[PDB]
RNA sequence: GAUGUUAGGAGGGCAAAUCCGCCGAAUUUAAGCAUAUAAUUAAGCGGAAGAAAAGAAAAUAACUAUGAUUCCUUUAGUAACGGCGAGUGAACAAGGACCAGCUCAAACGGUUAAUCCUUCGUUUGGUGCAAACCUUUCGACGGAAUUGUCGUU
RNA sequence: UAAAGCUAAAUAUAUGUAGGAGACCGAUAGCAAACAAGUACCGUGAGGGAAAGAUGAAAUAGUACUCAGGAAUGAGCAAU
RNA sequence: ACGGACCAAGGAGUCUAGCAAAUGUGCAAGUGUAUAUGAUUCUUUAAACAUUUUACGCAUAAUUAAUG
RNA sequence: UUGUGUUGAAGCGAAAUACGUGAGUUUUCGUGGAACAUCUCCCUAGUGCAGAUCUUGGUGGAAGUAGCAACUAUUCAAAUGAGAACUUUGAAGACUGAAGUGGAGAAGGGUUUCUUGUCAACUGUGAUUGAACAAGAGUUAGCCGCUCCUAAGGGAUAGCUGAAAAGUGUUUAAAGGGGUCCCCGUCUCAAAAGGGAAACAGGUUGAUAUUCCUGUGCCAAUAGUAUUAUGAGUUAGAUGGUAACAUAUAUAUAAAUGAACUCCUUUACAUAGGCUUUACACUCGGGGUGCGUUUUCUUUGCACUUUACCU
RNA sequence: UUUGUUUUGUAGCAAUAGUAAUUCGUAAUUAUCCGAAGUGGUAAGGACUAUCCUUGAAAAAAGGAGGGAACGGCUUUGUGCUUUGCUACUCUUAAUACUUGUAUG
RNA sequence: AGCACAGUCUUAACGAUGGAUGUCUUGGUUCCUACAGCGAUGAAGGCCGCAGCAAAAUGCGAUACGCAAUGAAAAUUGCAGUGACUGAAUCAUCAGAAUGCUGAAUGUAAACUACACCAAUUCCCUGGGAAUAGUGGUACUCCUACAGAAA
């Protein structure tokens, strides 16, 4: 039984074939459970398990170095960009719903709504 | 039929496997059940 | 009333043509600037039955003047056609029984 | 659009659940050499000859394959008869 | 006569005209013109009327998974800014 | 024009209570029924948003005049329509809610497209643990555009 | 001042989701469904479509023991 | 003549609009404060309370197709 | 507003020297086990049932009644079992009568299959039976099929119509392949009886077999280079016969040069009639072996005496 | 090197299998499996005759042919083309070894 | 140890059958309030799976009645088992990771787990070392830019 931080720390290597004896340990566990015996047959959950965390470790290790490689860049792949509403990505920026010309923005700086009181 | 596609005979052996009891142990803490010659699967 | 037997034809549903083994549409060579200025003569090698009409048809063969090769044509034969015949078709060829000539 | 994750194709631990035991595979060990497996229904003829290579260091001459109403394929592989299938089913149990 | 117009007749009922139609998963779909009679699988719309209150609320939204949208609600109140975590113990 | 599995992108389907176009009945009422009514409805087809649609007068009025749209109270079951039968049926003013105005075209600018987009870069400072995000102005490159972009009003 | 265009608010919401309520219904009622309900089941199909809630404070008190019965059961000088 | 084998439970002049009459109540040549606003009320309260000395309905005048 | 409840509320059963004229009201005993009134006045409604061939549910008389009638037919003894007319075994009498309740398949079904249990219900009598219930198991293919081809035909493309939905499917189409510029060319689906690469016998399990085992075959595929080896041919492609035509037997008849471009053949086809050949079927006689009859007759009656694909 | 006379072999498969028998510890030994015909039931094939105002699919796939494009090997001139000295030389089946991504089903 | 005729009908008490009544109610219904689109970045829907013993419903996706992280924080249990003396047992949150076959479904198909073509592909160390027949891409229409042919 393993926990997630401990094998943060470790090189994918350490990753990989640890998660290679787990899952060799599970098979025999499950050859087991096959045949009459069922005195281990508890473990496998535990197993099971173990193998869900070192896959969970494995694969955010290899996510955050596949962001790396492309940090910045400016032409991520599709699964590396923003998962936004589809609605939210088709919008305009704020900046173009925003933006005016400089007619109107000359208006506006010259007269601009203000602040007063009435007695 | 003998005769059988891959999918109708997927099909068989589920409705099989859900044609079966309740576990002892769970009842100690079904409705949905057919026979062969009763009710048709249809499907 | 309901629709007649008459105005049901129309629909082409169970009255399209039984054509199963019908043997082609007989058409005549198409016009060539050999039927236009001389003539071809090309053999007639099998006179058979299409099921649909009475009259024989005749598979006459042409040779191909574009290329090198034949071209098979069915005809509807005249009575008098006989296997091994060459007929001739365009405006030279003479005037005799199973040969093609304007008019 | 690329994957950052392990592959998720079934190799031999997935692809190989388990042996059969019942009495008509047990008996097949000792009779005709052969091994009776129980596999994912992805398996196919290849699959199986080289996943049990990987599993076990036996090869064979041929594999007889079917799918079961219970969700899985029964395999029938026949051992080379340089070898024995009493001595690899000795092996794993 | 015989294989009349009732008992004699429901005899001869072999050879089903529907089957499983792949996308809605009900037995509708007509084996001989390869549509489905429920769901009208080939065409790309789903084959709905308004004058089945019925058939419309019995495969609607939300009879089955919801297995994206159901993750996407409750996103509007907490306003998370996608890549984040909670800050570590 | 054609063609490209050239680069980058978009549409498709679901869901509909409210919303926007189309298409479009009959039951019913008339103590029958045909115009009419039901109804510019149901059914059918398509299309959007958190609202939509309408909207800044080719508008009212006839006053001492009002001043985009929408909605509420009213006008008013009124003017009017109608086998003038059954039935149908608005608008202006008035009181309120809310309140907002604008830009193309056309005119003017050729001692000089003053415009725009693509790609590639540099730094300008910021909040994240990270992931990411907001700011940023100096270009270059390749194009588009005089069959007209931008500025002015 | 037509034959080009944009525009927030006041407005509507038998849908979905989430809150809160009521001189509402109280298991033949209230949604079809208080429950494994659009389920079981029916129809080739479009579709049609139920029934069914309550031991006790506590089963962490769900009936031990004996007798008679092949058993189901029954009876008790036995028992919660 | 038709309905009713038996029993339980369910089971049918109601709701809204509009008009009138009757009667009760308030005010009275008036009456009803509509939509809306305000206001230390904001469980109840979605109700109560309020309205800087020409909103509108009905009434206060009839009659005529109608200029009136 | 002012009350009753675990010292027992509501409800329900039977009732009362009870009240009322009457709808009712109020009490008692029992049961019940947690709520209930308010008649002080008033507000409110989904407010009062004998009927509606009313709705839903339950239950009667009919009535231990009608009935449990096609398929000629059962009997003796034993076993199992609590229990045997309808479970199993042996004996008998019969039936189906190769147009079969006999063997193989399709459609349809879907685990009903098999083994072991096993009887609450079902198996319209019984039931120890079962296609019921329960636990496990069981379906093995290069050669059997699908898969490929095309048919009647379906869908789609280009268009063109139509608000669309849809309708039609070459109606102004610039619409992958071949050799090395030219030539050909809509796509796709549709047959488990049509067309079609190639398997036989013996054996084997509780349950699978042209699938497993044994033996023997067959079909298709088999890249490039290099070594060998088999064969031909050649000092750029063999030879016999007058002819019809024939010839490569190497482990294996593998090789008899051959492009573009063509032209054919096979695939590939109805019905009727008889004649004919072959295989299988049936039958007769002889020989051998076994069994049967045997008061009498009987050189006798019966059974076996087999041989696949491939070469 | 041909024509007659004999032996063998169920022509190979093949008897080793199968069947029916006799025995033996309880898995083995043994012996047989060969001489002549008849009827016409089924199936298929053949060569025919007849019938049609009915003439009784297609394609995948395979084959045959007509035609005659191209042409040895080692080395070399010059610019795939004339050339020089020399002859043991091309196709086909099988196996092997290495490369080819793992080179049968 | 003896005695009632039987049946039919009436009454009472106690039972059987049945599920009314009463009392309950994690449900409905109506109003009010607030927010409001999901989808080629593959939706809704449909299949198929996933637990030690596991049918349904619920949950989830080959990491499969749940992983990680964050807050709480000792239980969880039918058995087996797992838990600290708190990233561990279990709750809640839920941003990271993962998310089978399909489906607009989009390489061609579809009562096929049938068939294409193009890149071989994936992992590991710091240019090598392995393993894989596995993985991606290829619809139609349209826009912008580009490309090379054409009159």
């Amino acid at each position: 039984n393993v926990k997630a931080y401990e094998l943060r720390t470790l090189k994918k290597k350490e990753l990989l074939d640890k998660l290679d004896e787990l899952k060799k340990e599970l098979s025999g566990l499950r050859i087991s459970k096959a045949l009459g015996n069922s005195a281990k047959n508890s473990k496998i959950h535990g197993v099971r398990k173990n193998v869900a965390r070192v896959l969970t470790v494995y694969n955010q290790k290899r996510k955050m170095e596949l962001r790396q490689l492309y940090k910045n860049k400016k032409f991520k792949p599709y699964n590396l960009r923003k998962k936004l509403t589809k609605n939210k990505r088709l919008q305009l920026s704020p900046k173009q719903k925003a933006a005016m010309t400089l007619r109107q923005k000359k208006k506006v700086q010259n007269f601009p709504q203000r602040k007063y009181l009435v007695v | 039929g003998s005769i059988k596609r891959f999918r109708l005979k997927q099909r068989l052996g589920k409705c099989r496997r859900q044609n079966r009891p309740v576990p002892h142990w769970y009842r100690l803490k079904n409705t949905k059940r057919r026979h062969w010659r009763r009710t048709k699967l249809g499907l | 009333g309901r629709v007649i037997r008459g105005q049901r034809k129309g629909r082409g549903s169970i009255f399209k043509s039984h054509n199963h083994h019908r043997k082609g549409a007989a058409k005549l060579r198409h016009l060539d600037y050999c039927e236009k200025k001389g003539y071809i003569k090309g053999l007639v090698k099998d006179i058979i039955h299409d099921p649909g009409r009475g009259a024989p048809l005749a598979k006459v063969i042409f040779k191909r003047t574009e290329k090198y090769g034949k071209k098979e044509e069915l005809i509807i034969a005249s009575e008098g056609m006989f296997t091994g015949q060459y007929i001739s078709c365009g405006t030279k060829a003479p005037l005799s029984v199973g040969n093609i000539l304007p008019i | 659009i690329v994957k950052s994750c392990h592959s998720k194709t079934l190799d031999k631990y997935g692809l190989i659940k388990y042996p059969l035991t019942s009495e008509k595979a047990m008996k097949k060990i000792e009779e005709i050499n052969t091994l009776v497996f129980m596999c994912d229904k992805r398996a196919n003829k290849k699959n199986i000859k080289k996943s049990v290579k990987n599993l076990f260091g036996i090869e064979c001459d041929k594999v007889n394959v079917l799918n079961t109403l219970n969700g899985d394929k029964k395999a029938y592989v026949r051992l080379s008869g340089e070898h024995d299938a009493l001595e690899v089913a000795n092996k794993i149990g | 006569g015989k294989a009349g117009k009732g008992t004699g007749s429901f005899g001869k009922r072999n050879g089903k005209t529907h089957f499983l139609c792949l996308r809605c998963g009900k037995r509708s779909y007509h084996l001989q013109k390869k549509k489905c009679a429920s769901c009208g699988y080939p065409s790309a719309k789903k084959r709905r009327f308004n004058w089945s209150v019925k058939a419309k609320r019995r495969n609607t939204t939300g009879t089955g998974r919801c297995r994206y949208i159901k993750t996407l609600r409750r996103k509007l109140k907490n306003k998370f800014t996608e890549g984040s975590t909670p800050k570590p113990k």
